[PDB]
């Protein structure tokens, strides 16, 4: 089990997708036009996880681009590395999705998804050992969310036996494009309750906060937010992309990171912060990685209790010293760690360090606090719900009121799961 | 404490010293290999069942 | 002479056996591509040594082993390694899907499609077999494939090898060294299914080796490679009277005999002394009292228990180097006047030693310094029931929320051989207290 | 800042080793079945020690010695009386016992029974010292803290747990007169409080009355005694080179005989301080068992004694 194939879903998806390709292809020392420049061998020799190596040794992504309007995957083709994603893999309709989930899901999408899956065919045929997909989405819009959810489902239909992850961008009024996007958060949520095995929350929430208070960015883009879920998503996916011994695969995190299968939502970290001179001593990577401030989902640990946590050292430093640094907080603060799942914190250590930093820390929490995130979204749904408010935009593209009440009721169980162990 | 049945070589020696006196058939195995693929297919099929759904 | 053949499960048997066999490579002077410049009878014998090496015409002398794991990685280091021309190809088993650390995917799932052809790969080191003996099997507990194939292969060769031996050498899994949050689990369901099947079992607790390569050797942050060449030196100490010219535990009859008289009890305790740095400057060597002495001192001990509280059954002193039956006396003793040594009623209160004058080999370049003279303890003691109060325990804490379960669920396991597995341990720790008060 | 677990709620010491612990900023207390701790104040039945150890980066520690039950049940302790040599069968200072299963007077124990007709079988002292004014039977209670290193640490103050009745020699029944525990009283506080008289007073009674002191008469025999007793046992119990380490507070309960002689008859493994030295016993506890291992931010007296032959 080697190669993950990787799919990006609407404008978010493929926004924050281009820049994930974009850090990763310069760790693996891979230029614009796909030809390596780098040095050394380590670079290239878990290269198959996430690249084709192509005649006159180019290396293209294993990447699949979807959207249901071309103005996206237009500046995608335009921007840095654009050249790079094999032109067949874009595969875009005309109308767009309006920001409705029924559009993605049911109409709109229901016209393109089987022509996207024809690539995805096209991509796991040619891959020696298909490990899992990964998805990069947006809960909050009408592809993204409807689509994104679609394609989780027909995949699963086809390969019911791989891994399906997510970076599943979850919304918020501090950062929002329309009313909407509870509802379609709502019904995306129960979607990825039953068709993933792990879901990185990513809380725009979250990332405008720390782009605003802990980096002095006063008015923060899209751009800036997306910094921070690159480096985010880098950093997760750094022990597949480099070597090794104590080397890993997907199956065997979402095995030991996921103790009942409905709770799969995880709680991401990243540290330093970035957007710098002094590096950070291992005690500092430790303290902020576990800092509520470097979460990726606008919720606070300490209001529940972590089911698991996975940390992921960058850099070259004392492995004694993180051993010793990561022992210091489990055993200074158990309480918020399940007594019931012994030796549930799991460290490793990569020698490659990130673009910028001598020494970074990734920190993937499974965590009973996230019930906070899905009580956020359940509340801004109940406001317009109660009432019927803009579901005319949804009852007319075929949709029912009942459908709208199991996804209210399906998350609001989460919840109670969440909350459920959190005082076991 | 008595050493008893010394016994000698080229490469070693050896002795004792003591201080003081005081399975299924291969039917059975691939029956049950085989039943947990009947419950991984029952499953498998109720998933699918639920995706026509 | 009878054969044996080595079987490595896993990551954690084939490095072991990695381990292994290169040191009983550079014990009988064999080399990397597999000539053996000692050896006069050319392309057949019955020496000791080819009880573990078989011998063809073209003068090459090749392991009686098999390495199956489920994924083809580990096993592609053997495949391109300094050890690639010794071993046939046939006997290089792989997959291409790991069992991800579950019993179940490797035991049902995985398991049972690449069974039958394990089996008849064993079956074609058996027919190069004029008597065989039977099987030493090299695994974790830990992991999927580990536990979970291991217990199957366990099963299927009770079946096709019925009066034969089988020899465990298990790795209890422990959080110092890389560990999955399941372990306990995968421990308990293999423990359980193959109870029955193993005649004798070597635990090795890696907290314990981790430990002593860090106290005794000096290594800050200890890798595999660390600590698998120790477990090897503890491994060749147990085997080598099966490979070299004696008369202790001369068969793998001999140690089921020696150490387990209760038969479910089959699980003794190794204590090894002297581990030295080759990095120590000066070097005072220890006699044969003071390494004698040793094998008594828990932190020497390859699972962490304390044999005062708790019943021998047999003990076995393994002594390779400078030894002579009379300072071995004089030791045994000076120890039982200043040691807790309670036996059981029924046992006599003994040592069956085993003495071999060539000293311990060490790998070039390697951890361990030379020394004159080394022991290893074999001690059949009802304080390794301690290992088992741990296990168990993780496992209660877990299986009393079902956290992970429907991952062996998911690989078409039962629910209940969770709590059928857990109730054959409970009669295990039960059947030690008995013995032990 | 240390963490510790409390698993004897029972215990009356270490609730207060537990309140003179948090009560500093350096030391929270967990859930009882949170495995990493660095001190345990274990249970009394079934303390896990197998479980200790074992949590790595943390150091620790118990407040009670695996196998030393060996010294604190009577049937136990009256077998290793007889089998080591250490303490021989000729013991000088251990009354004469036996053991069959379930001056020629007599007590039985492990209802008590005291007679010549009729567990464990003791030779009953029949001619104890008596206190005046009261000619009344006591015994000596002197707690003794063994920390992880074996350093047997005496606390300079014990106790005289008195019986207020006269004592008797042709009425055995009546068993407020020979047998002097506390809770078999409740005359019960007539000559001092709770029927107990303190280091200070019983010195003086001495010095007054027989013309000696507590220090020479009694006190060095004592010595001699817990030291015996703890010694033979060190091989069997001592945490020296093990994964975890032990201490134990101990309660050794003498009897003084009409010549001054002390004499052994019980130690107990989970014993009650007296109601006035909790505060500086328990505190001594901390310093001397605990910080020692656990450093922050004389009460006992040492016995050693390591004479040349
Ligand atoms: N001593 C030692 N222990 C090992 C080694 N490799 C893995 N382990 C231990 O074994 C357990 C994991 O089992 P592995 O052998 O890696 O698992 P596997 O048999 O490959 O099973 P899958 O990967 O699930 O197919 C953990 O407790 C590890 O610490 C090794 O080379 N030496
Ligand atoms: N051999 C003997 N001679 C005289 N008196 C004796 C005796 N054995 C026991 N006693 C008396 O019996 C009383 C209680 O017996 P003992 O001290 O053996 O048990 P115990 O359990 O009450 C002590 P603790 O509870 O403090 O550990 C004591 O007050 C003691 O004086
Ligand atoms: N972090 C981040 N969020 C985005 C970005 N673009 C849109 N969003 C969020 O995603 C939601 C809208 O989804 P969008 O991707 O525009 O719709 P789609 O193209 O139909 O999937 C809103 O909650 C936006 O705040 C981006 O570049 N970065
Ligand atoms: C709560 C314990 O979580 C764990 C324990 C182990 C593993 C694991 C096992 N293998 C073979 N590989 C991994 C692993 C661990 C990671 O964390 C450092 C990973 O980074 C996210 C990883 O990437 C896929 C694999 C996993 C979780
Ligand atoms: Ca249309
Ligand atoms: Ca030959
Ligand atoms: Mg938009
Ligand atoms: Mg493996």
């Amino acid at each position: 089990m080697r190669e993950i194939v990787h799919i990006q879903a609407g404008q978010c998806g493929n926004q924050i997708g281009a820049k994930f390709w974009e850090v990763i292809s310069d760790e693996h020392g891979i230029d614009p036009t796909g030809s390596y420049h780098g040095d050394s061998d380590l670079q290239l020799e878990r290269i198959n996880v996430y690249y084709n190596e192509a005649t006159g040794n180019k290396y293209v992504p294993r990447a699949i681009l979807v959207d249901l309007e071309p103005g996206t995957m237009d500046s995608v083709r335009s921007g840095p590395f654009g050249q790079i994603f094999r032109p067949d893999n874009f595969v875009f309709g005309q109308s767009g999705a309006g920001n409705n989930w029924a559009k993605g899901h049911y109409t709109e999408g229901a016209e393109l998804v089987d022509s996207v899956l024809d690539v995805v065919r096209k991509e796991s045929e040619s891959c020696d050992c298909l490990q899992g997909f990964q998805l990069t989405h947006s809960l909050g819009g009408g592809t993204g969310s409807g689509m994104g959810t679609l394609l989780i489902s027909k995949i699963r239909e086809e390969y019911p036996d791989r891994i399906m992850n997510t970076f599943s961008v979850v919304p918020s009024p501090k950062v929002s494009d329309t009313v909407v996007e509870p509802y379609n958060a709502t019904l995306s949520v129960h979607q990825l309750v039953e068709n993933t095995d792990e879901t990185y929350c990513i809380d725009n929430e979250a990332l405008y906060d720390i782009c605003f208070r802990t980096l002095k960015l006063t008015t923060p883009t899209y751009g800036d937010l997306n910094h921070l879920v690159s480096a985010t998503m880098s950093g997760v996916t750094t022990c597949l992309r480099f070597p090794g011994q104590l080397n890993a695969d997907l199956r065997k995190l979402a095995v030991n990171m996921v103790p009942f299968p409905r709770l799969h939502f995880f709680m991401p970290g990243f540290a330093p912060l970035t957007s710098q001179y002094r590096a950070l001593t291992v005690p500092e990577l430790t303290q902020q990685m576990f800092d509520a401030k470097n979460m990726m989902a606008a919720c606070d640990p300490r209001h529940g209790r972590y089911l698991t946590v996975a940390a992921v050292f960058r850099g070259r430093m004392s492995m004694k010293e993180v051993d010793e640094q990561m022992l210091n907080v489990q055993n200074k603060n158990s309480s918020y760690f399940v007594e019931w799942i012994p030796n549930n914190v799991k460290t490793a250590v990569c020698d490659i360090p990130p673009r910028g930093l001598k020494m970074s820390a990734t920190f993937i929490g499974n965590s009973t606090a996230i019930q906070e995130l899905f009580k956020r979204i359940s509340e801004q749904f109940t406001a317009m719900f109660r009432r019927k408010a803009f579901l005319h935009w949804y009852t007319g593209e075929g949709m029912d009121e009942m459908e709208f009440t199991e996804a209210e009721s399906n998350m609001n169980d989460l919840v109670s799961e969440y909350q459920q162990y959190q005082d076991a | 404490m008595e050493v008893i049945e010394l016994n000698k070589c080229t490469s070693g020696q050896s002795f004792e010293v003591i201080l003081k006196p005081p399975d299924p058939s291969l039917e059975e195995i691939q029956k049950k290999l085989e039943a947990a693929e009947e419950r991984r297919k029952y499953q498998e099929a109720e998933l699918l069942k639920h995706l026509a759904e | 002479m009878r054969e044996c053949i080595s079987i490595h499960v896993g990551q954690a048997g084939v490095q072991i056996g990695n381990a292994c066999w290169e040191l009983y490579c550079l014990e009988h002077g064999i080399q990397p591509d597999g000539q053996m410049p000692s050896d006069k009878t050319i392309g057949g014998g019955d020496d000791s040594f080819n009880t573990f090496f078989s011998e063809t015409g073209a003068g090459k002398h090749v392991p009686r082993a098999v390495f199956v794991d489920l994924e083809p990685t580990v096993i592609d280091e053997v495949r391109t390694g300094t050890y690639r021309q010794l071993f046939h190809p046939e006997q290089l088993i792989t997959g291409k899907e790991d069992a991800a650390n579950n019993y179940a995917r490797g035991h049902y799932t995985i398991g049972k499609e690449i069974i039958d052809l394990v089996l008849d790969r064993i079956r074609k080191l058996a027919d190069q077999c004029t008597g065989l003996q039977g099987f030493l099997v090299f695994h974790s507990f830990g992991g999927g494939t580990g536990s979970g194939f291991t217990s199957l292969l366990m099963e299927r060769l009770s079946v096709d090898y019925g009066k034969k031996s089988k020899l465990e050498f298990s790795i209890y899994p422990a959080p110092q060294v890389s560990t999955a949050v399941v372990e306990p689990y995968n421990s308990i369901l293999t423990t359980h299914t193959t109870l029955e099947h193993s005649d004798c079992a070597f635990m090795v607790d890696n907290e314990a080796i981790y430990d002593i390569c860090r106290r005794n050797l000096d290594i800050e942050r200890p890798t595999y490679t660390n600590l698998n060449r120790l477990i090897s030196q503890i491994v060749s100490s147990i085997t080598a009277s099966l490979r070299f010219d004696g008369a202790l535990n001369v068969d793998l009859t001999e140690f089921q005999t020696n150490l387990v008289p209760y038969p479910r009890i089959h699980f003794p305790l190794a204590t090894y002394a002297p581990v030295i740095s080759a990095e120590k400057a000066y070097h005072e060597q220890l006699s044969v009292a003071e390494i004698t002495n040793a094998c008594f001192e828990p932190a020497n001990q390859m699972v962490k228990c304390d044999p005062r509280h708790g019943k021998y059954m047999a003990c076995c002193l393994l002594y390779r180097g400078d030894v002579v039956p009379k300072d071995v006396n004089a030791a045994i003793a000076t120890i039982k006047t200043k040691r807790s040594i309670q036996f059981v009623d029924w046992c006599p209160t003994g040592f069956k030693v085993g003495i071999n004058y060539q000293p311990p080999t060490v790998v070039p370049g390697g951890d361990l310094a030379k020394v004159q003279r080394a022991v290893c303890m074999l001690s059949n003691t009802t304080a390794i029931a301690e290992a088992w109060a741990r296990l168990d325990h993780k496992f209660d804490l877990m299986y009393a929320k079902r956290a992970f379960v429907h991952w062996y669920v998911g690989e078409g396991m039962e629910e209940g051989e969770f709590s059928e597995a857990r109730e054959d341990m409970a009669a295990l720790e039960k059947d030690y207290e008995e013995v032990g008060v | 800042m240390y963490t510790f677990v409390v698993r004897d709620e029972n215990s009356s010491v270490y609730a207060e080793v537990s309140r003179l612990l948090l009560a500093t900023g350096q030391w929270k207390r967990l859930r009882k079945d949170n495995p990493r701790f660095n001190l345990m104040l274990g249970e009394r039945n079934r303390l896990p020690f197998g479980r200790l150890g074992h949590e790595p980066g943390l150091v620790q520690l118990v407040n009670y010695y695996r196998g030393a039950d060996k010294l604190c049940r009577k049937a136990s302790l009256v077998k290793l009386i007889k089998t080591s040599p250490e303490l021989s069968e000729s013991c000088t200072w251990f009354p004469e016992s036996y053991v069959i299963y379930p001056g020629n007077v007599w007590i039985a124990k492990s209802g008590i029974l005291i007679s010549s007709e009729a567990h464990v079988i003791q030779k009953y002292l029949e001619k104890p010292l008596l206190l005046e004014p009261g000619h009344r039977k006591f015994d000596i209670r002197s707690w003794v803290l063994v920390d992880h290193l074996y350093n047997i640490y005496l606390y300079r103050e014990g106790v005289l747990r008195t019986s207020s009745e006269p004592y008797n020699s042709a009425n055995f029944q009546d068993k407020t007169c020979h047998l002097t525990n506390h809770c078999i009283q409740k005359n019960y506080g007539r000559y001092e409080e709770g029927n107990e008289m303190f280091f200070e007073e019983f010195n003086q009674y001495l010095m007054d009355a027989l013309n000696t002191t507590l220090e020479n008469s009694i006190l060095l025999q004592i010595k001699h005694i817990i030291r015996s007793c703890l010694m033979c046992i060190e091989p069997a119990i001592s945490t020296k080179h093990l994964h975890y380490q032990s201490f134990q507070l101990f309660g050794f309960d003498f009897m003084v005989d009409e010549e001054l002689k002390v004499w052994l008859i019980e130690v107990n493994g989970a014993p009650a301080c007296a109601q006035k030295l909790y505060a500086e016993l328990c505190q001594g506890i901390v310093d001397v068992a605990i910080s020692s291992v656990f450093p922050l931010a004389s009460i006992f007296i040492k016995l050693h004694h390591h004479h040349h032959h």
